[PDB]
RNA sequence: GAAACUGCGAAUGGCUCAUUAAAUCAGUUAUCGUUUAUUUGAUAGUUCCUUUACUACAUGGUAUAACUGUGGUAAUUCUAGA
RNA sequence: AUUCAUAAUAACUUUUCGAAUCGCAUGGCCUUGUGCUGGCGAUGGUUCAUUCAAAUUUCUGCCCUAUCAACUUUCGAUGGUA
RNA sequence: GAAUGUUACCGCAAUAGUAAUUGAACUUAGUACGAGAGGAACAGUUCAUUCGGAUAAUUGGUUUUUGCGGCUGUCUGAUCA
RNA sequence: UGUACAACGGGGUAUUGUAAGCAGUAGAGUAGCCUUGUUGUUACGAUCUGCUGAGAUUAAGCCUUUGUUGUCUGAUUUGU
């Protein structure tokens, strides 16, 4: 039986990676595939206005 | 009723048996018999005592309780949503490893624009 | 007594308000990280195995 | 650009004169008897380890804070769990 | 003034250091490749020196008391070897 | 403990003796009483003092259980005992 | 001549506190050996560890018993 308030629901990871290797090993993808367009961006509402802040690659 | 245990020995204590002793600095100690307490008065160490329950431990006797804690191995199989990553469109990504030559295709644009952008700047330089 | 129950799978953690003493005594004289089945303590958690992580006492 | 991590500093300064009568201290020597963050100036071609596939060198890996949310207690610059 | 500095051989080390760091300018060579080279810096780092110091330290020097003339040395007091 | 016909059992009770005692606290009530100062009692409850009669679950003491163990000196060749 | 009695035994409960013997790469360390050590082994060595909450004692005023072995006709006195 399964408990509404955890199981049933389920919740974010409120961040993705900053890392590029841990990117290449969270999509599994190469050691050559461009991670810059993997990218995981947050798109906002301040107002009219929308835009992601794809964050950063350090390494 | 509560089932007090033995200071010294660790035995158990029923009630109306045994005695209570009370030491100056305001702690308590249990005993079951006169014996214990008689070793007490003398300052004995009950580690010491074969017969006690603190020795049979530290000498690992009836010890038979405690096994082990095993040892786990296994991946957490959930891809969460990373909140800005709408796990169904990142499925579909992770899925998208081959066709990468779209990478390519699009540095060779960025190429282009790199040597039409120094060739814009050392011409505006003049 | 209170238990903050963490499924980490969604990721999600709730509290539960119990009662009924001869109930919860099952995790008496337990360690933190043995585990314990919940239909003992409640029909609702049966099937279901936790384990201890942890917890704050009165005062 | 708050917060938090990291690096620094917090051993300076300030206050008082209780102790202490070859002890402190003053002046004068020495370290061929030693440590020295910091500055300042100089200063590593040599480290692939059977070093002919053993290797990412256009560069390797694991945490974890802050944060999300659940809570504890009367309280504290208390805190756990995920 | 030295067993100094420094150098050389034999090895030893659980193995030290030898930049996986960052901001600007973005330039030159071409067999035009995200090819090869290339500046101004900040940080950090091994050792030597320096500076800031620090710790010990030489010599000489201190108030009243003899109604204190003997003190130290058991177990550190003076010295020696390790 | 003889004798009462024996022996055994169950009993009556003449007589004699006699044992229970004292206090405090709470409440009654800061009421009654009294100008105020001050300040009760009966009933009820909880305990205690002195005395007595039994008992020994527990606590304590005692220990020739010479029960167990240890220690000294000596003797049994040594070890064990 | 029997839910008979006793003596032994077994079990229970108690008391004490972990027997003797054997083993050990435990052991303060010390002699000696040679195949010289690459733990090299032999002798000494209070003590320690394991077999060991073991062993011993346990009714004389403890409990209990499907056990074994036995005992169970001697004298005296009494009458309404």
């Amino acid at each position: 039986q399964e408990l509404e308030g955890l199981t049933d629901t389920t919740v974010p990871k409120r961040l993705g990676p900053k890392r590029a290797n841990n990117i290449r090993k969270f999509f599994g993808l190469s050691k050559e595939d461009d991670v810059r367009d993997f990218v995981i961006r947050r798109e906002v509402t301040k107002g009219e206005k929308t835009y992601t802040k794809a964050p950063k690659i350090q390494r | 009723m509560k089932v007090e245990i033995d200071s010294f020995s660790g035995a158990k204590i029923y009630p109306g048996r045994g005695t209570l002793f009370v030491r100056g600095d305001s702690k308590i100690f249990r005993f079951q018999n006169s014996k214990s307490a008689s070793l007490f008065k003398q300052r004995k160490n009950p580690r010491r005592i074969a017969w006690t329950v603190l020795f049979r431990k530290h000498h690992k006797k009836g010890i038979t309780e405690e096994v082990a804690k095993k040892r786990s191995r296994k991946t957490v199989k959930a891809q969460r949503p990373i909140t800005g990553a709408s796990l169904d469109l990142i499925k579909e990504r992770r899925s998208l490893k081959p066709e990468v030559r779209k990478a390519q295709r699009e540095e060779k644009q960025k190429a282009d624009k790199e040597k039409k952008k120094a060739a814009k700047a050392a011409r505006k330089a003049e | 007594m209170k238990l903050n129950i963490s499924y980490p799978v969604n990721g999600s953690q709730k509290t539960f308000e119990i009662d009924d003493e001869h109930r919860i005594r099952v995790f008496f004289d337990k360690r933190i990280g043995q585990e314990v089945d919940g239909e003992a303590v409640g029909d609702e958690f049966k099937g279901y195995v936790f384990k201890i992580s942890g917890g704050n006492d009165k005062q």
